[PDB]
């Protein structure tokens, strides 16, 4: 069964609620792996009190920098860096759960979900999942996001974890 | 631009 995980997110210590993802472990193993563990944090480190850095109105919501806080750090539960498994599935429109990355075969912690379909990241990011519920807490990130991807308030990954 | 990267942020 593809994996059930949680995202429980705040803005400045205030709770917008919880954005429930679905992990394409029927496509992508590797890469649904790699989110679901850092979800849980069953190999030491995680998502758990990381933050969305960048966070761009009409495009997309950035996270998964657990390391630094700030888009520079971050590590998959592999190493520092693992492969793109392939690009099968696509950024067909908003909710789209994707890798974010520093060019071909750089996959690390940092991943983004869409706000809009962008289709231009097609064969260059691998989508792993989509947004099963909470995308009305999704929109609520958006809103604290601006042109340059500067947050108005601090989005915090409160916790995070496996449901199923 | 519209890029998702870690690193080079680029336009």
């Amino acid at each position: 069964q593809n994996p059930l995980v949680y995202l429980d997110v705040g803005a400045d210590g205030q709770p917008l609620g919880r954005v429930v993802l679905e992990l394409k472990a029927d496509v992508v193993p590797k890469t649904a792996e790699n989110f679901r563990a850092l979800c849980t944090g069953e190999k030491g480190f995680g998502y758990k009190g990381s933050t969305f850095h960048r966070v761009i109105p009409a495009f997309m919501c950035q996270a998964g920098d657990f390391t630094n806080h700030n888009g520079t750090g971050g590590k998959s539960i592999y190493g520092s860096r693992f492969p793109d498994e392939n690009f099968t599935l696509k950024h067909v429109g908003p909710g789209v759960l994707s890798m974010a990355n520093a060019g071909p075969n750089t996959n690390g912690s940092q991943f983004f979900i869409c706000t809009i379909k962008t289709d231009w990241l097609d064969g260059k990011h691998v989508v792993f999942g989509h947004v099963i519920e909470g995308m009305d807490v999704v929109k609520k990130i958006e809103s604290f996001g601006s042109k340059s991807g500067k947050t108005s308030k601090k989005i915090v990954i409160t916790d995070c974890g496996q449901l199923s | 631009x519209l890029l998702v990267t870690a690193x080079v942020v680029l336009a």
